[PDB]
């Protein structure tokens, strides 16, 4: 399961993120036309990067019951909502009554990952339709 | 004339009242509880007894 999240980071946050999740050679742009360049994981060039400049960066997070999650939110069957930090989904003591689990994305956004005993990719989300076969009936025509 | 005059002779004040109250209180309480216990035990032992007899 791969979750893609787009975020907006200032220069300091962008540098920290890029060095934390290794980037070899690529250029990041900002709103005001300012850009920064990483080449072999080194900040070669910056072009007039004022403060309050937001660099938009997409981030890929692998979600798995064994792998711990930074910050997620769980909802039981009755209605109680709770939040957990740094705990794998399988680690929860009470998964019997856990109905939903979202991932809090540091932007206060919410991404569903766990729905009714399964990861969101495994769940199939059945639609609705009345049960019936083909009509296969000849009708009179009005012409 | 008549008896009613005495009421005016000595200042008489008749006071009445009536309070009629109604009150309905409805309370709904719901509660959920979840417990989980996990225990581990382990015990080990050793014994030695030597008996020597003469007859």
């Amino acid at each position: 399961l791969i979750i893609k999240h787009q975020m907006k980071l200032h220069l300091n946050e962008l540098v920290d993120w890029a060095w934390r999740n290794g980037v070899t050679s690529e250029k990041f742009h900002s709103n005001n036309g300012s850009y920064v360049i990483f080449d072999h994981s080194a900040v070669v060039e910056t072009y007039i990067i004022n403060k309050n400049d937001l660099f938009n960066v997409t981030e890929e997070i692998e979600i798995t019951l064994d792998k711990p999650i930074d910050y997620f939110l769980e909802k039981d069957m009755y209605g109680n909502y709770r939040e957990h930090f740094g705990i794998a989904i399988n680690d929860l003591l009470f998964l019997n009554t856990t109905v939903n689990i979202w991932l809090v994305n540091d932007d206060n956004s919410h991404i569903l990952i766990y729905k009714d005993g399964k990861l969101i990719d495994e769940y199939m989300y059945h639609q609705f339709e009345y049960e019936a076969n083909q009509n296969k009936h000849i009708y009179p025509n009005n012409k | 004339y008549g008896s009613d005059m005495y009421k005016y002779i000595e200042q008489v004040t008749d006071t009445q009242s009536q309070d009629l109250g109604k009150a309905i209180e409805n309370a709904i309480e719901q509660g959920q509880t979840k417990d989980r216990q996990q225990d581990k035990g382990h015990e080990e032992y050793k014994d030695y007894e030597d008996t020597i007899t003469k007859s």
